């Protein structure tokens, strides 16, 4: 799973 | 609930204390806790209750990530049973913002500013659950009619640099990549967001100019993936 | 408990997939669960637990610290409420690792191996209750007790190049130097374990002189720091 | 406070 960037917190 | 005998002032006050502590699970339950006292929230507060949330959810899709992989390459019950037990507990915490959001911080949102924060939360909630559905399509549904509306709100309420408006269009960009399987609109989106927010820039504070272009940096991240 | 109805191969398996996952409360309480059962534990099964263990109250301990420092600079209830109820749940996952080690891990370890390290952790989570304690001589005096049988057993039993006898003596020697209040001490402990290793390592296979030196540099990193 | 060096996973 290469995930993209979403906003805030990079928490996962 | 557990914290209604508490002050909301104590709430938010040890909430800011879990953050610095890293203890997120606690900082969510007291901001659960001072959304419940029925008063509608601050932009600071909007910001620790998203921050929590955030930082827990992001814990059980990470883990969730790790088990169905193990759980595919594998494809006894133990893999798929603890998959199962992680994505309830996700769902779970996703079913809890939702019903924050519907009972009742979004009817109570009036301005543009805390009405576009929540529905974007929505979005966002409902694009967790999709990660882990296999009512999928109604799931993807209730994540585009929220971001969509909180589009439409932030297009003609807030300016194309207004933080809110571009982490609002970075999210809904990622739904429409991975999980509405429209990576052209994703595309699309993100440029367009991009370029107007670039051509705003001009007007803003350096303070401001700062908090605008981290997020526009985030857009560019994704484009340099996506092309 | 909760963990009474799975089957100790399933909750050793789920231990091991939550470790993948990250998520350490739920490998610790798969590992309860295996505890449980009353079967002893394999080394790699005492691995599993010990880890899980570590990473939960870890993470409370430096909670713990973030939240009495702001106490003392501090010095409302909120700062103190909640560092306590944070102290309180560290005292608890202390309690019932110390449970397990007396009911009845301890009891039925024979072999040095085994007894040393349940002793060892004996000494490790009497230590966590002792940073937290304002009483605290007589956990004070359990964790040295601990400490001190297994050095006992480790000397005699086991190699100086032994994991488990050289991870023992680091502990033992923080104890020392920041729970005894004997700065001296745990630096001549540290020494003479470090030095006895060093002319030990000439008997170890490469994978095994790999194991000794990676904690004998943990020595020599508090050295540096306590000279 | 400066924490030294102990055992297995530095979780804290
Ligand atoms: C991003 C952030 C994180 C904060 C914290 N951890 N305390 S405060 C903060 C902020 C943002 C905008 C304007 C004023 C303060
Ligand atoms: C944007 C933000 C993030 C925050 C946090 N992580 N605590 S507090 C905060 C804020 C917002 C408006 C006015 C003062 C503080
Ligand atoms: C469809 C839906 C709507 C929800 C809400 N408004 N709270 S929670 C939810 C869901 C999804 C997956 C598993 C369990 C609950
Ligand atoms: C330190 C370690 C971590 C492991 C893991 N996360 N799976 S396995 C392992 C080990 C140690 C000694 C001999 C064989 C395996
Ligand atoms: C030392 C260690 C740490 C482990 C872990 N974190 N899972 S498993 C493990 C071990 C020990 C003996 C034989 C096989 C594996
Ligand atoms: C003194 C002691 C012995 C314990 C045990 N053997 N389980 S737990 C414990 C303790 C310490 C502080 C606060 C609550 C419980
Ligand atoms: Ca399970
Ligand atoms: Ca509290």
């Amino acid at each position: 799973k290469l995930m993209f960037k979403t906003e805030g917190p990079d928490s996962d | 609930g557990a914290m209604g005998s508490m002050e909301r002032a104590s709430l938010i006050q040890k909430a800011k204390l879990a953050e610095q502590a890293e203890r997120y699970e606690d900082m969510a339950a007291f901001m659960k806790g001072a959304v419940e006292k029925g008063e509608e929230l601050s932009c600071e507060e909007r910001n620790l209750l998203s921050v929590a949330y955030k930082n827990v959810v992001g814990g059980q899709r990470a883990a969730w990530r790790v088990l169905s992989s193990i759980e595919q390459k594998s494809n006894g019950p133990e893999v798929r049973e603890y998959r199962e037990k992680v994505e309830t507990e996700l769902q779970g915490v996703c079913d809890t913002v939702l019903g924050l959001l519907d009972s009742h911080l979004i009817k109570e949102a009036g301005d543009a500013e805390s009405r576009v924060f929540y529905l974007k939360m929505k979005g966002d909630y409902y694009r967790y659950l999709a990660e882990v559905a296999t009512d999928k399509k109604r799931i993807i549904d209730s994540a585009r009619s929220a971001y969509q509306e909180a589009m439409d709100i932030s297009k003609k309420e807030m300016p194309p640099t207004n933080p809110i408006r571009l982490g609002l269009a970075l999210n809904f960009s990622v739904f429409h990549y991975e999980i509405a399987n429209s990576p052209e609109e994703a595309i699309s989106l993100a440029k367009t967001t991009f370029d107007e927010a670039m051509a705003d820039l001009h007007t803003l504070s350096e303070d401001s100019y700062k908090d605008s272009t981290l997020i526009m940096q985030l857009l560019r991240d994704n484009l340099t993936l996506w092309t």
